[PDB]
């Protein structure tokens, strides 16, 4: 049966910024967990923000606040900035 | 400025409970730093639940959140 | 008469150690607590036990950060605290650097 | 039926917006998770692989080598002073360790 | 006539009142009732950990109603616990007094 | 507008083990809020042995295995104990 | 199991002392290293059995050791999850 | 004189292999494991993520127990500087 895993997005991202470079299989294993690490916190965070407010949904905004606790500095104010490029493409 | 007025004494008797007995003079404007900073990483994020909320005054339970977030609880206000 | 130095110091140990009481003066304090408020969102209110959950907060760390500096200036053959006791203590716990 | 086009092109993301949501959805999460938080997501995703592999490949290319093995990931997540706070928890295993021999064990 | 769960347990907490409450942090399925006869009894039973080793303070000082500055003065100082309540700062609990060996005149 | 606590409760178990004494309305608030703490820690962790199995449903031995992750040492032991009998006592009327 | 802490050889704690970035080592720092390496080991792999028990297994696996590091504030990159 | 314990350090800082023997911190995982339970088996990569964990906690404890030594004006590192760095760590 099938596995899944988002080794194809983390190599299509390096893609991105490295055209000539790659990855070994041991150095993906490390990309293939750090990027479900912060799925989690996101969603963890998200999930209290929610409840401490008495919503049941977890619209764009309960995901904003939970990015804007967790990450750390300029990441706060550039993944924030980087978010609402997606969402208001998405609405057209 | 207002940090000022954590003044000396004040600096020496959370030291005393601490149990320290002699306190070097470069230890008051130092510690100092030390309340400064921890004071901004918990408004930073009592001010976050504030915003997220849409009310705009921070309540006791934002800043109880604020510090749970760090590992730093208190059982006090409302766990 | 006058004690000796050292007397009193030992005095207020017994004496601190023993209360519960806040130690840093309210208004003060909160006067702190606005002006680093203000640098992120202009024109904050706050509840009136929200400063107090800061306080009690505050004071039990400070505390916390002695009691943990202490142990440094014990080891290093010393009795007075100064400096650079708080800043080995505060890069172990991973705090600063 | 006019073909289909990917919820990850019409947001401009290479992360997939779909497996996102079902993942997110069946989380430890409330009972309701709206469409717009998971382009929200996806993207706050992958800006960290770009600005944590943009400077990684940026030190294999000092190196001299084509392929980003596993210290260079430690050289980066564990040098770059914003990662050092996201990454704390973490130990990059066969990562190894940033050199450094302490300034007053050097003699003269 | 109604009964009421605990009865059936033997607890004095409230084992619907929990239940209804896990039933709010449970991904997107359901509870056993089996869960809240064995999550309660592990909240209650450390209460008569909790309180109960404040045999050991409130009627050693003659004092008659607990009060902030116990529990503090205890849950640090017992230490099968204080591994279950590092997390937490006591407020208004002040601290168990010390003085170190080297301070103290010799 | 009502809010629910355990401020009952803790109270009715206190009178269960010193009957002489009582408890300040100051210390209500802290027992309270250990005991949402513990809670919380307990049912939050439950969550994840249900996801780590693939399993939809939080169980009694499920609940028994985080009790055993959050407990130290003989605090544990006796916690397994004492919900165990809470349990064969709840089974035994339904 | 016999005695097997003492195959935490002298020579490989210096080893491990050495990438740490320190020069001398007095001869008390071996049978202090060990004890630190053994109180570790039971409270990771207590949990990694308790992990196992729940799942009916016999055999421990590398997830139930990353679960129970994870919980610790210990996590680990490099086995999944 | 006083050198060649340096050019160890610019050594193992270098190489990023596993530093105690395999089959001796084997075979003591399997031992600390009987009290908890009689006849476990295990994975073969659960030991190894064992490993890759305790040398990354042990490396980190001397690297935060130099520190310790330097404050007291010493070189040598000593017991009384692991107890204090576990100590003043929450351990």
């Amino acid at each position: 049966s099938r596995k899944e895993s988002y080794s194809i997005y983390v190599y299509k991202v390096l893609k991105q910024v490295h055209p000539d470079t790659g990855i070994s299989s041991k150095a993906m294993g490390i990309m293939n967990s750090f990027v479900n690490d912060i799925f989690e916190r996101i969603a963890g965070e998200a999930s209290r923000l929610a409840h401490y407010n008495k919503r049941s949904t977890i619209t764009s905004r309960e995901i904003q606040t939970a990015v804007r606790l967790l990450l750390p500095g300029e990441l706060a104010k550039h993944a924030v900035s980087e978010g609402t490029k997606a969402v208001t493409k998405y609405t057209s | 400025d207002n940090i000022q007025g954590i003044t000396k004494p004040a600096i020496r008797r959370l030291a005393r409970r601490g149990g320290v007995k002699r306190i070097s003079g470069l230890i008051y404007e130092e510690t100092r730093g030390v309340l400064k900073v921890f004071l901004e990483n918990v408004i930073r994020d009592a001010v976050t639940y504030t915003e997220h909320a849409k009310r705009k005054t921070v309540t006791a339970m934002d800043v109880v959140y604020a510090l749970k977030r760090q590992g730093r609880t208190l059982y006090g206000f409302g766990g | 008469h006058r004690y000796r130095p050292g007397t009193v110091a030992l005095r207020e140990i017994r004496r601190y150690q023993k209360s519960t009481e806040l130690l840093i003066r309210k208004l003060p304090f909160q006067r702190l607590v606005r002006e680093i408020a203000q640098d992120f969102k202009t024109d904050l209110r706050f509840q009136s036990s929200a400063v107090m959950a800061l306080q009690e907060a505050c004071e039990a760390y400070l505390v916390g950060l002695f009691e943990d500096t202490n142990l440094c200036a014990i080891h290093a053959k010393r009795v007075t605290i100064m400096p650079k006791d708080i800043q080995l203590a505060r890069r172990i716990r991973g705090e600063r650097a | 039926k006019t073909k289909a086009v990917s919820r990850s092109q019409r947001a401009g993301l290479q992360f997939p917006v779909g497996r996102i949501h079902r993942h997110l959805k069946s989380r430890t999460t409330s009972h309701g998770r709206v469409g717009a938080t998971a382009a929200v997501y996806s993207a706050a995703i992958l800006e960290y692989l770009t600005a944590e592999v943009l400077e990684l490949a940026g030190n294999a290319s000092k190196d001299l080598k084509v392929k980003r093995i596993t210290p260079r990931h430690l050289q980066l997540a564990i040098r770059g002073d914003e990662e050092l706070d996201s990454l704390i928890k973490a130990t990059i295993a066969g990562g190894g360790v940033l050199p450094h021999i302490h300034k007053s064990l050097i003699g003269k």
